[PDB]
């Protein structure tokens, strides 16, 4: 694939005891909100508790969502991650209550258990009865190893999926009959009467031995708001992609709550939780807010883990101002873990970190000067500068990257502070804020 | 051939391992702008880094939507470029957030390479063989058909599948028309009628195509150039359901629906296996998005956790604005338009304002592609009219000079026609002159 | 679910089932409105205002409009010029069951655009194959989730 | 014929010299000789159709003729060639984006030209005698086609018999048929065959036998907008679309892929492109996306000459809260022209109003028509102009053929001016309903 | 008896032939100016010849603005078209303010189709099909029968076809008309009731008069009327369906070309003399409400070669016009609109032509007043308000028809004036009291 922002990250960097290192699994520093992380994780991994909201506070270019994708990747296998950001809650053709919902019943998991038999042999004949418009459809399946051979009756999906991937006699198919999955594993009899209009070239394979039927049992991972899109309509399936699933209502939620329940109580059935993640919360409105505030009180509620970088400031859709742009009410049932800004030696070993990751080749003059300008203006600037020094130094004809390339790399291109006293400079230049211009040159 | 103030953009022009020449590839002047473009490009063409925002900023009518069409251009035809307004991402059908990340995803490219075993040519029989031993209860039992294919220099008879004959009375095919037949999914495709047997002579509406070239067993690569956004909108409609709503669905109107996470994932995911095979090859594509201070602060937000992902592709943004409060936010007063942490992500390439004969040389440029000639001295006052004035209005005179000289029957452009088309089209300027002198409305 | 119907009930060789079930909500509609503004009579106008409303002043009708038939069959591609009259007046629902054509004029303003292209190629394409597995992708999460054996909820 | 006379129907093009010099009153436009030379500079350069995407406005105080220079454009332009004038009112909509309004109107103002070669065989059918393939597969006919000139006998393909039998076609019905692309179509029934039947048909209609020759050949020249293309390739049945208006957001790929194709057709040459005039009128009107959207919009290759018209002055911008000169944002009069008209002197309005009164045939006398021009230049034009047609309607109720003073001077009296109105209403605030919704209806307190 | 509303005591502008106002004509009494105005507007109207005309009446409130745009609309008469309309009813949430306001445009055109009706009305006596194959009928033989006598017809397969839609057996009266084609079965024929004791069919008598009727008639629509007819974004509207379609079509936004092929289609009709072209009037009450995008749309869609009359009414004095911030106005019209309008001035009125009024409404709504009783009702109508004397009128007389008296007193009107108050009254009760009255 490619190379992202928070590609370094491949875990969270904890031990047993919960005790962070200082540079373990791609994390370096930040020991009280690493170990932090750790015990929300834990306590997600327990999975008897449910619907604490976690809110992740402080500085831009800290590493609240590097904190959370840790944590995304410390999660492990078939447990949901839903990660949005604050303005996808608003839309069109759903409410922000039903979005919300939506999101929330995205994020937690119901793990099915099914029984699942394996059939797997060579066929012996093929016998379809289509109607004369072809709409009705059966027949029967004569499929064989080399211990026994039996005959089974079809239906209409089995002889659909017959149709696509073509199964001529002598052809070692697996049939899987719960999914009903058909897999040529390949062609055992090479016929010498073949078909000109044929162009398959299937390998040889070995004729199956032992018994024609195996029983084997699966478990499969599905979201809570799956299966409410799956029973509100007849075409749920089309709509979990398509996306077209418009304000369902509270009945199916009420009936999908009791068939769960049932379905637990049968041991057929696993309920784990899940993390969901809102990046840039103070986006929200406030009767998000407060829709948030009266849903995480409920049973089937995961871990919200929230993020913001703003101090005091004015909570949208109110005239006031609050802590973290949140209201009282919502800051009451969170906790709050902070983090801290960085020095030059975190600084220098994201740097090395960052550019050991992105196959790029730095001089111990060249890292310290970039730890200064990280140290300096911000931390995100030196790590996009790696890239454009790493490619002026392959259009200077050299694998490493020096000092003179990361100069003419900063040089070349602009930070925050430098464009600001660019823009101040030459206020007759650039459009103002009440739109007066001058674009003459005299 | 037809100008649109443009396409004497040939490329950057940047000398190899080397900086770029003052004039050259219709560029002049912005050395360091070309320099920063041209590093930006190769890092394009590198293919390893997503999610960088390159940010130009300049002031009006100093060549930064220029670079960017010289970018697409030394990218190349086969790396999509998607140009776009800050605009164009309002919608009223579907929220923004899924209207950038459907561009997002439109800015991604993707090239398959297949190969086609076919046979195609005109027909001259297609015989019914009856089996021996024709079972009972049904006439008219199938062994096999023969299809006898002609084309240019080569003939062919064919033996096919029992099943294939429903498709030849199901697509119409008789003696004397091209069919088009492949080796593995066994379909024919009736072209239409060859020329040579034109019939019926007085009135006939079949399609007649002439008859095809080479063999008829001709087996080729294909290449094919396909969007990842248009994978996603092909998945996400309903292919070919033959049911009541899908043909509903077809014949009205296409609504645009916010399209699931899920379907782009499992996307990526079928994309991704297709790369290890080996079988496709993914370009990423750059998108450029104009005045990028018109975008309200839920666009930044988005983009910001766009820009954090994987697949996305480099951005390339600009603005002229230097000191304005960022829309949607009442009172966030920061450079560009664009909020702070946002800033902070992405690298900002400046381009400087032109001088005296740098205009000169740009307006001879263009007369030269606009194919007008211009006497020097002319020249000079177009040069002096772009220094007064603005740039784009010595630019947008040009062509009221060339009509006033067709309608005095010279090629030339002499002094007297320019004053002309001064006195004729008034400045922006000189209309505020006379809009406060007015004062009857203006 | 709950049945509200009111139907053929018992009290208490075949015994013939037949389809009975009524809303027991009943509109009342006296015989006044239907047979004076819905049904023709001699003294209503609706036939004849419907005729001059659907077919004289029909902007496809070929006998007075023949110029924008003749500029849509190049646009669209219909081999038959009665194709635009036809359309714009049969109810919509039973211009879906209608809907099978095939013959279109190859000189035509009508485009087979890319999606086309690829579901022309997805209409009938078996597995191993890039360019059908990368659009056929539904059909391997219904698979690949074991959905044709999960129990109703609601 | 349906058309009535406007305020606007004096007006038949620009008058103009060969030499781009305008008459001082020719084809209706009086005065404004600059303002009349520079919209036959941008005539021309449209006619020459090898620039694109530029940017032109009009600037005038209210009742000066930027409506009227306008339309007088688009006659001179002629047919054939797409002119679009829509008002900034249009363009926000509800179940469209503004933006995608926009590109609608700029594609509704470009288009291309595509020749016809039509043998057409139109005439009353005789008898269609069928001959029955024993296979069934090429079934041939026997047409007897016969105008009131001539009569033949035609050989059918199984198709046609197909054509002819999905649309039911029978003794007496006139049809026409192409020979070269196998259209069919039914015009209806003929009036010789309709006293056979005593009750017609829902759907039959009756249509006179055609005349003359039986085949005939024409060829037609057909001009398609690329907005027409765009509906069209986005549904599958999508001529209805250019008619209820339901098109909704044509996204990005089809009309790339339509404006690729375009050019190659282009390149091979059974397309040629004529390039249009899109008239934005009153576009101060419209929203600073609006603004931005026809900066970045007009560099393309398919982009129209735009035409916009206003009459603000230092006004602010709508969506911003900064004013700005002729309520437009500097980006969009950095890329344009400006065509500045002035306002008349008294000859020029006395023309005016002698045209006005030629148009609507209102005959005016010589002192009525000096008490119109002293009204007009106290007031407006347009007063005046609307005062003659009332003068008329009085003149014709006294029994009088032509206008006099008198007629005049009363029209003058019973209708009422801006002026007098706002002097009329300052007298007396008490009667009328005030910004803070308070009124006396007591006439007596 | 008919019911009495605001405005049925007017019957229209009572001028002369020669263009002067009589004092009380009409229903109307007083207001001679803008009634002889407003003549001279319908003048123009039934000149049938210009497009675009706007006139504006502007006044204060109740001095029977909406009482010249009826008389207007009564003195054009019932062949011309009028669509009278509200200013608030463009704002809708379906379609656009503008395309609404176009809308309204074309629903202030009208045309005039002359038709003729031919109808065959008796009982089937004979249904044969004769089929002269080439499994499909060429035409039916059907013979229809009433009281007045027999008469066969022969007719085309879509009436048959239409006849075993409507499951038309021998014996049941139908209806046929023979421009249409429409068929309805009527029922099954009187004669043929006895043939079981009890069945569904429902036994119509036969019809007394001929079979064959024929009679002409005049079809009045618009053109708006015509454009909703063929843009129809889900089709069929033929078809009788009583129970509607699945999909429910909304309001769309009508394009340019199909107003252009309407138009040259009614210009192809109107030429060969089928159709005659009636333009209308559009009125549009309390303009004041329009925002500045409908006024600029106005400014627009007045230049069109088809657009009728407008008539706007507005009260206001120096008003911001809705929409904007810094706009002052008169009547609430932006000045650029202004241009083009002809406004006529409404006066308020005195003692004498409200006690004029009031006697009119007295008579119209046939109460029976006395002469004191009317000088009080005229001063307080001077004082309160004259709308409040007016909806006075009635109470007065319930009060006396329940005292069992015809003709109204004194003490009626003082019991209504002490029941009902008026809004000084109200407004000075409640600035008084602090609970919210
Ligand atoms: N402890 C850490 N380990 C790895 N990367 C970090 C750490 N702290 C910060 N970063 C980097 O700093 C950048 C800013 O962190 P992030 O949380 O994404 O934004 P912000 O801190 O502004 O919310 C990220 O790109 C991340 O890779
Ligand atoms: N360096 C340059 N060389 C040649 N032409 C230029 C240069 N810079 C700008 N132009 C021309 O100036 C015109 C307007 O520039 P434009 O790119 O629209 O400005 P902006 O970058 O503000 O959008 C364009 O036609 C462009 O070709
Ligand atoms: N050049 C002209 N020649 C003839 N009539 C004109 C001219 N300019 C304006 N008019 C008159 O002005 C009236 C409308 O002018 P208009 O175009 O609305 O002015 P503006 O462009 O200021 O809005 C029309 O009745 C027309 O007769
Ligand atoms: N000149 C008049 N003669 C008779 N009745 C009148 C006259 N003017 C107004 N009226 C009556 O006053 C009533 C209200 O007038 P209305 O038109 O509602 O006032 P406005 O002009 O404020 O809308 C109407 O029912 C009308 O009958």
């Amino acid at each position: 694939s490619l190379i992202a922002a928070h590609s370094h990250i491949t875990g969270l960097g904890l031990d047993e005891n919960l005790q962070p290192r200082p540079t373990s699994e791609g994390m370096v520093g930040q020991l009280q909100a690493r170990r932090a992380a750790g015990v929300i994780l834990k306590m997600v991994q327990n999975g008897t508790i449910a619907g604490r909201a976690v809110l992740v506070a402080g500085p831009p270019s800290t590493g609240k969502t590097a904190l959370a994708m840790g944590v995304s990747q410390s999660l492990g296998k078939d447990v949901p991650f839903t990660a949005i950001a604050g303005s996808e809650i608003f839309s069109l053709e759903l409410s922000k209550t039903e979005a919300l919902t939506q999101a929330f019943r995205k994020s937690i998991g119901i793990k099915i258990k099914e029984e699942t038999e394996l059939i797997e042999g060579e066929v012996v004949e093929i016998q379809i009865d289509r109607s004369i418009t072809g709409g009705h459809k059966q027949g029967k399946l004569t499929i064989k190893t080399t211990d026994m051979e039996t005959i089974y009756e079809l239906g209409n999906k089995m002889i659909d999926g017959l149709t696509k991937e073509k199964v001529l006699a002598g052809d070692v198919i697996s049939i899987d009959k719960a999914s009903g999955k058909i897999t040529k594993l390949g062609r055992s009899f090479a016929r010498s009467r073949d078909y000109d209009a044929m162009g398959a070239d299937t390998r040889f394979v070995q004729c199956p031995e032992g018994e024609l039927q195996k029983r084997k049992t699966v478990v499969h991972t599905v979201s809570l708001h799956e299966i409410d899109v799956i029973n509100s309509r007849t075409q749920g399936f089309l709509a979990l992609f398509t996306g077209d699933t418009g304000e369902i209502r509270s009945e199916v939620r009420d009936q999908i709550n009791t068939k769960v329940a049932e379905w637990k109580e049968e041991g057929k059935a696993e309920i784990v939780p899940g993390v969901l993640f809102i990046d840039e919360v103070h986006m929200l409105d406030i009767e998000c807010f407060s829709f948030i505030n009266r849903a995480l009180e409920d049973e089937f509620a995961p871990i919200v883990m929230m993020a913001t970088n703003r101090g005091v400031s004015k909570t949208r859709g109110t005239n006031y101002k609050s802590p973290h742009g949140l209201p009282l009410d919502l800051l009451d049932r969170s906790i709050i873990i902070t983090t801290k800004s960085y020095n030059e030696q975190e600084i220098k070993t994201i740097l090395s970190i960052r550019a050991q990751e992105e196959e790029v080749e730095l001089s111990s003059d060249a890292l310290d000067l970039l730890t200064k300008t990280g140290v300096e203006t911000s931390l995100r600037y030196s790590s996009n500068l790696i890239s454009v020094a790493q490619q002026i130094a392959m259009k200077r004809k050299n694998n490493t990257v020096e000092v003179e390339d990361v100069k003419r790399a900063y040089l070349l291109f602009l930070d925050s502070a430098r464009s600001v006293k660019y823009v101040q400079e030459n206020e007759s230049q650039y459009i103002d804020d009440q739109g007066n211009v001058q674009i003459s040159i005299a | 051939t037809r100008t649109a103030a443009h396409t004497h953009i040939k490329g950057l022009g940047l000398d190899e391992s080397g900086v770029a020449k003052r004039v050259e590839g219709g560029f002049v002047g912005q050395i360091e702008a070309r320099e920063a473009c041209g590093v930006i490009v190769d890092l394009i063409k590198a293919k390893k880094m997503s999610g960088r925002a390159i940010l130009l900023a300049g002031g009006p009518s100093t060549g930064k939507t220029a670079l960017a069409l010289a970018i697409s251009q030394e990218l190349g035809p086969k790396v999509p470029f998607c140009p776009l307004v800050g605009s164009e991402l309002y919608s009223v059908e579907v929220k923004k957030t899924e209207t950038l990340m459907e561009n997002f995803r439109r800015a991604i490219g993707l090239r398959i390479k297949e190969t086609k075993e076919v046979y195609e040519g005109e027909v001259t029989e297609l015989t019914p063989e009856d089996a021996e031993n024709p079972l009972g209860g049904y006439g008219k039992t199938i062994s096999h058909v023969i299809v006898g294919l002609k084309s240019a220099k080569g003939t062919k008879t064919l033996r096919l599948d029992p099943t294939i004959y429903e498709s030849i009375q199901r697509e119409k095919v008789s003696i004397g028309d091209v069919i088009y037949i492949e080796a593995n999914t066994g379909a024919v495709k009736r072209v239409g009628r060859s020329d040579a047997y034109a019939t019926e002579f007085d009135l006939e509406t079949e399609e007649y195509v002439p008859l095809p070239k080479g063999e008829v067993h001709k087996k080729k690569e294909i290449v094919q150039d396909v969007t990842l956004h248009d994978l996603d909108v092909a998945n996400a409609r309903p292919q070919g359901g033959q049911d009541v709503i899908s043909m509903m669905g077809q014949l009205l109107k296409p609504k645009k629906t916010e399209i699931t996470e899920k379907l782009r994932q499992e996307v990526n995911k079928v994309v991704a296996k297709y790369i290890d095979q080996g079988v496709a090859e993914l370009i990423p594509g750059v998108l450029f998005i104009d005045e990028v201070n018109m975008l309200d602060i839920e666009i930044f937000t988005y983009l910001n956790k766009a820009l954090e992902s994987n697949i996305a592709p480099v951005v390339v943004l600009a603005s002229n604005r230097g000191m304005t409060t960022v829309r949607g936010t009442e009172d966030v007063i920061s450079p560009h338009g664009v909020p702070p942490d946002l800033i902070d992500r992405l690298l900002i390439v400046r381009t400087l304002p032109y001088d005296k004969d740098e205009i000169r040389t740009i307006i001879e440029r263009r007369a030269t592609v606009e194919r007008l000639q211009v006497e020097s001295s002319a020249l000079d006052l177009l040069a002096t009219m772009g220094t007064e004035t603005s740039l784009r209005y010595a630019l947008q005179l040009l062509a009221p000079c060339g009509i006033l000289a067709q309608t005095s029957n010279r090629k030339e452009i002499v002094v007297n026609d320019v004053n002309e088309a001064k006195l004729l089209f008034l400045d922006a300027k000189r209309s505020t002159k006379i809009l406060e002198t007015s004062a009857n409305y203006l | 679910p709950f049945s509200f119907t009111t139907f053929g009930k018992t009290t208490s060789k075949f015994t013939d089932l037949i389809y009975s079930s009524r809303n027991p909500i009943k509109y009342s509609l006296p015989r006044l409105i239907y047979e004076d503004l819905i049904l023709p009579n001699y003294n209503n106008d609706v036939d004849i205002a419907n005729k001059l409303k659907n077919v004289k002043f029909n902007i496809f009708n070929p006998s007075t409009n023949y110029e924008l038939c003749l500029f849509l069959s190049k646009l669209t591609g219909e081999p038959s010029l009665n194709e635009f009259f036809r359309v714009s007046t049969t109810p919509l629902l039973k211009r879906v069951i209608e809907r099978t054509n095939g013959p279109k004029n190859t000189d035509s303003l009508s485009f087979k655009t890319i999606t086309q292209e690829l579901l022309e190629v997805t209409r009938n394409a078996p597995s191993e194959g890039v360019m059908a597995s990368l659009l056929n992708v539904e059909k391997h999460a219904y698979e690949r989730e074991y959905l044709n054996c999960i129990q109703r909820g609601y």
